[PDB]
């Protein structure tokens, strides 16, 4: 179990630790998170009280490092640090814990949604969306940008989202443009998975990741990205079983995670009702498809 | 964006630009089979492609052999209209290929948009215009020599005869879309008005009859009336 601990909260604050969130008040006696699962990466997120505006988060994985949070007054924002010094946190963290000023991540994992979110997710991987590499970490934010969103515009504070793009050369095959349009086969298996990706594994890793940073950030192209993925799966005639099988999986977590009051902004209409009703693949995402119908059936 | 009654010009400037229309490339007698069920034939079919400045009809003449043993004609139908336009673009010299395709229907904009990647900077568009253009099989020169096709062949020719040498090619047209209006609302009666005086001919080069000025005139008043009539006879007003 690890901690996470906050020098002070001097702001009004609503702070959440994956799908976990809570009110912290402006300079109420908090110094942060402990019992932090170990082996899965994390978030920790902020929404300010008096500016709901700019949800901002550190991605995180505890065995990388000890982290912490402090706010900075000047650039106003709670800011994810390293402590270098192993004793003095050690330190730190048993007299906060002590002093019981710590909240306690639930051990009650009955509902196993955030292993579940989080399973292709790795750490090395959010860094190369998230470039920052003096940190161990990665800030993300509710107005990032990702590059395919900047080629149609600061590139260092980019999501560096692997480009799918359905009318590219690079899903195009010359000679088979009607072939590779409608079945999406080869840009998949070949260009995505083969070439890019590597692996199933970290294909699903960004997928999960786009999906977080869309549901807890409301980045909107973190959203496009997700359903990108989503739909080049759908439209492929051809995909591994395993592959089906898992993507079911990862999105029926994803669909029951979501607040119902935000599945008007983070769901597209056309993607979804393509793939469970359109596309190659329509039949073959029974529980996604079970759990949409039974919590959104007006999206479709 | 799309193209409408607001930017009509622009199809006569002097940027190079094609009209694609699918409409006749894939067609069909539906006919019962012994048994009493129904099939389709094909027919031969056309893709027409024209430049609304110079009058210029690249007619890609699709026999009926592209079909064979292919699935969901309809929809390969489309992708086969843009690879031809594709490939005719690319057989034209860079300062002849088009700086815009407008097709005539939405569902070719997809098919062709990904045939024309090689070319980003060409501009695919939509319209909102209801041209004529399945007319085309009515001009019956044209409908000859599609009828005639035994391979797949290429006519290339002005669907203007000669007009431009007296007329500019907004009135050319709007002539042409008015005879082909005609022609799609009534053809027996739109071709009666084009030939009922026998000593105005065809050229053995042109499509249309040798009009004069003035009985282009009166002509194009004629197609009028049949468009207003047939409209009277459709609705009964
Ligand atoms: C201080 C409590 C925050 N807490 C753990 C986070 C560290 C949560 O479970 C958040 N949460 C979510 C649903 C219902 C209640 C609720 O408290
Ligand atoms: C005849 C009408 C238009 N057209 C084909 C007919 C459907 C042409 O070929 C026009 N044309 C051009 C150059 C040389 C000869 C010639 O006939």
């Amino acid at each position: 179990m690890n901690t996470v601990p906050f020098t002070s909260a001097p702001i009004e604050v609503t702070i959440g630790i994956d799908q976990y969130s809570f009110n912290v008040k402006e300079n109420q006696p908090f110094h942060g998170i402990k019992d932090i699962p170990i082996g899965h990466v994390h978030v920790i997120h902020f929404q300010h009280a008096d500016n709901s505006s700019m949800r901002y988060g550190y991605w995180f994985d505890c065995r990388m490092g000890n982290f912490y949070i402090q706010y900075d007054p000047k650039d106003g924002l709670y800011k994810m640090m390293e402590e270098r010094d192993g004793a003095k946190f050690e330190n730190i963290v048993h007299n906060f814990k002590e002093r019981q000023m710590m909240v306690s991540y639930p051990k009650i994992d009955e509902d196993d949604t955030w292993y579940n979110l989080t399973e292709f997710v790795q750490m090395d991987k959010i860094r190369k969306i998230v470039r920052k590499d003096e940190n161990q970490f990665s800030y993300v934010d509710s107005s990032m940008t990702t590059v395919q969103e900047n080629e149609l515009s600061d590139p260092a504070h980019s999501l560096n989202y692997t480009v799918i793009n359905f009318k590219s050369r690079e899903a195009i095959r010359p000679g088979h443009e009607m072939e590779d349009f409608l079945d999406k086969s080869y840009y998949l298996n070949t260009v995505m998975l083969q070439g890019i990706f590597k692996n199933s594994s970290n294909y699903f890793g960004e997928l999960q990741f786009a999906f977080l940073n869309a549901m807890f950030f409301g980045n909107y192209g973190s959203s496009l990205q997700w359903h990108a993925m989503i739909e080049l799966i759908c439209s492929s005639a051809t995909v591994p079983k395993h592959m089906l099988d898992k993507l079911d999986e990862i999105l029926y977590y994803q669909i029951k995670t979501l607040p119902e009051q935000y599945s008007d902004i983070l769901l597209n209409e056309r993607v979804w009702n393509i793939c469970l009703y359109s596309s190659f693949q329509k039949n073959s995402l029974h529980n996604t498809e079970k759990i949409m119908e039974n919590k959104y059936p007006e999206l479709l | 964006g799309a193209m409408n009654s607001s930017n009509y010009a622009e199809l006569f400037n002097n940027d190079i630009k094609l009209f694609v229309d699918d409409t006749n490339v894939y067609r069909v007698t539906v006919h019962k089979t012994f048994e009493g069920n129904v099939a389709t034939k094909a027919i031969n079919g056309c893709i027409f492609t024209l430049n609304p400045k110079t009058g210029h009809l690249f007619l890609k003449i699709i026999h009926t052999s592209v079909w064979a043993g292919q699935k969901r004609l309809s929809q390969l139908a489309k992708w086969k209209t843009a690879e031809e336009v594709s490939a005719l673009v690319r057989s034209l010299p860079k300062e002849e290929q088009p700086k815009q395709i407008i097709v005539t229907r939405k569902a070719m904009l997809d098919p062709l948009e990904v045939h024309m990647l090689d070319f980003p900077n060409i501009a695919i568009r939509p319209t909102e215009l209801r041209l004529p253009f399945s007319a085309a099989m009515s001009i019956d020169k044209l409908s000859d020599v599609v009828m005639k096709a035994t391979e797949p062949q290429m006519v290339l020719f002005n669907i203007y005869d000669d007009w431009l040498d007296r007329i500019s090619s907004y009135t050319a047209f709007s002539r042409l879309t008015l005879l082909l209006r005609a022609l799609k609302t009534n053809e027996e009666s739109a071709k009666m008005i084009l030939l009922s005086d026998p000593t105005i001919t065809i050229k053995s080069y042109h499509l249309w009859p040798s009009f004069t000025d003035e009985q282009w005139i009166t002509i194009e008043s004629q197609m009028r009336d049949l468009i207003l009539t047939e409209y009277g006879r459709k609705y009964n007003v």
